[PDB]
């Protein structure tokens, strides 16, 4: 939504739409693996003011390649003062979700299993136990491959995406289908309506 | 092209036959440079260097050089300099009336008013532009000299006057726009095949000229291109390379750039490099072995010749860029067979500890090819999965995702359009 309503022709700036661009950032960086670059046929002025307004923004989407939790505190004091300003309480950890994000996403594609308390000791985690506590919970995220091995200790990773076998499959697809089917609907209607285009 | 550079130092050197080998300015450059980073054998080798000052005395490095002297010399007083500096002076007074000597000539010699008298001038002028060790106004002749150049062997004139100026003049992009020029532009074949399959070919300069060219440049593809392509017939030039330095330096830029096949063939079946070949055993075994993966003393050797690459002034600027790639290929060679990463006996081999060892796999992970995990209770890898079929099945369905998302998206920049609508400035 933000996205697609910012490349508007923009030449009026506001704190409201800094809140945009600000709650954009957020989401565009945690709810990433990483930054995402947009369509930049946004405003002239403002797509490029508030951008150096994005100081502390861009500057803090390095930050989510950096992993260091005093900066992103201190940040996070600094614009407290957005951090509450909505009763949006809750954005830093949020930060500091992302943050995990990139630990455990990370961890993802790099073995099998470890050490998981070696492991934790490895991804700045915050607890062993803590650790599959929240693997876990990322398991309610119903995403990992992990598993439960009190015993020897051990989370493995078990690359079940699909196995290109299902009816399920055919569920994708013919959500795809009907998708892309009223998609090429509107197509031709708008079409159909430029046809309507008077002497030109 | 100096860099801070620590130490540090190695004592794999012998100076004498390097002055033997090299000459003329890089001579005390290198001098200069090793013994920044080679102190105590910085001693003998600034020593020769500034009595090389004693040989066509540019004693402007003379200052610098006894400078460098005395600063050492009270530094290392705390272990404990004598010079006939005035004498220097007097000799110093000498050559600049030498100077004058050969400024008059050079004024008589425009006077003489003949291109090709022209062309001796700047000859002679960069001549001694080169001889007291100031140069400055020798390109002026040598920037002169191509308009004095018109037939075929005043095609060879320009060129080879002009590149042998970029010996110490040492700038790549016009020269190297002319060895491009002198081996194809100027009467194509040249009119002289470069001396017809060319004796001694200063193509041989020109391939070093290219080749530290593409050491900066970084583009080592031709730069190993042309370190094959080593003529020994051209069989002299002191300020070349030492054949020493000449095979380390090609085949181990090729040894950086290649892929093993045509390598194998620049190396198994290398002909004309293989004088160059034979010069060093020590390199040429270590690659042999090295595709033949005894990766433990390959490395070895590899980070030994590390201080004496350092060594080289040349070598040393991309040292880390050198071994870095140099392991990354190690692992590509011997990995890319297997199907899971055992590591016990193989990192015996790589001689990295077993963190060290799976944390350099680990930075291959940041980059790695293979879909591969670990056990670190096996200890063990095993590398990249099977199926490509139901990858692109993901990689479609997210292409179908941001497919109707851009769709919506353009749905809507229609309405927002078609709609007016934009935002004013206030």
């Amino acid at each position: 939504f933000y996205e697609q309503a910012i490349t508007t022709p923009a030449m009026a700036v506001s704190h409201i739409m800094l809140e945009s661009y600000k709650k954009y950032i957020l989401v565009s960086l945690i709810l990433l693996g990483k930054v995402q670059q947009l369509p930049k046929y946004t405003s002239q002025i403002v797509g490029r003011f508030i951008k150096p307004l994005s100081n502390a923004y861009h500057e803090l989407a390095q930050v989510y390649s950096t992993n260091n939790p005093s900066e992103l505190r201190n940040l996070v004091n600094k614009h407290s003062e957005t951090f509450t300003r909505d009763n949006n309480m809750g954005l830093v950890k949020q930060c500091l979700s992302s943050l995990y994000k990139k630990n455990i996403q990370r961890l993802t594609k790099t073995f099998l299993t470890l050490s998981l308390q070696d492991m934790a000791s490895r991804v700045q985690l915050s607890g062993p136990q803590e650790a599959e506590k929240y693997v876990l919970h990322m398991i309610e995220d119903g995403e990992i491959f992990a598993s439960i091995n009190q015993k020897d200790g051990m989370v493995s990773f078990h690359d079940n995406p699909e196995k290109y076998n299902n009816p399920a499959m055919l569920h994708n697809i013919d959500q795809e289908m009907l998708k892309c089917i009223e998609l090429d609907e509107r197509l031709k209607a708008m079409d159909q309506e430029i046809t309507v285009n008077p002497q030109f | 092209k100096v860099y801070i550079e620590k130490d540090v130092e190695n004592p794999s050197l012998d100076l004498e036959q390097y002055a033997a080998s090299y000459s003329g300015l890089m001579r005390i450059e290198r001098l200069q440079f090793i013994a920044d980073h080679c102190p105590t054998l910085r001693v003998e080798a600034l020593k020769m260097a500034l009595s090389f000052v004693q040989r066509t005395f540019n004693v402007d490095m003379y200052e610098e050089i006894h400078r460098k002297l005395s600063e050492a010399t009270r530094e290392l007083q705390n272990a404990p300099p004598a010079l006939d500096t005035a004498w220097v002076e007097a000799t110093r007074k000498k050559a600049l009336l030498k100077l004058e000597k050969l400024d008059t000539d050079l004024k008589n010699y425009k006077g003489n008013s003949i291109k090709e008298s022209i062309r001796r001038g700047h000859d002679d002028l960069g001549d001694h532009y080169l001889d007291c060790g100031d140069l400055s106004n020798a390109l002026k002749c040598y920037s002169r000299a191509r308009d004095y150049c018109t037939s075929a062997k005043h095609v060879i004139n320009m060129c080879l006057n002009v590149i042998k100026v970029s010996v110490y003049l040492q700038n790549w992009s016009h020269v190297l726009s002319y060895v491009s020029k002198a081996e194809s532009t100027p009467e194509i074949a040249e009119q002289r095949g470069e001396r017809d399959s060319q004796t001694q070919a200063i193509l041989t300069k020109l391939k070093c000229a290219a080749g530290l060219a593409e050491l900066a440049a970084r583009k080592y593809k031709q730069a190993a291109k042309c370190l094959l392509l080593a003529s020994f017939d051209h069989c002299d030039f002191p300020e070349l390379l030492s054949p020493s330095n000449v095979a380390i330096y090609g085949g181990l830029c090729a040894l950086a750039t290649f892929d093993r096949q045509e390598l194998q063939r620049n190396v198994i079946s290398s002909s004309s490099f293989k004088l160059f070949l034979e010069l060093e055993p020590q390199v040429r075994d270590i690659i042999f072995k090295f595709y033949e993966s005894k990766y433990a003393s390959c490395l070895k050797m590899l980070d030994e010749m590390k201080d004496n690459l350092l060594l080289d002034m040349y070598l040393a600027p991309h040292v880390r860029t050198l071994y870095t790639q140099i392991r990354n290929r190690a692992l590509i060679q011997y990995f890319s067979p297997y199907v899971s990463a055992d590591m016990h006996r193989m990192a015996a081999a790589f001689n990295t500890t077993v963190a060290a060892l799976e944390d350099e796999l680990t930075q291959l992970i940041l980059e790695g090819l293979i879909s591969a995990r670990v056990d670190s209770h096996s200890k063990i890898l095993y590398a990249r999965d099977v199926d490509q079929r139901s990858t692109t099945f993901e990689k479609s369905l997210l292409m179908g995702k941001e497919f109707q998302r851009r769709a919506k998206a353009m749905m809507l920049r229609a309405a927002v359009l078609r709609n007016q609508i934009h935002v004013k400035s206030p």
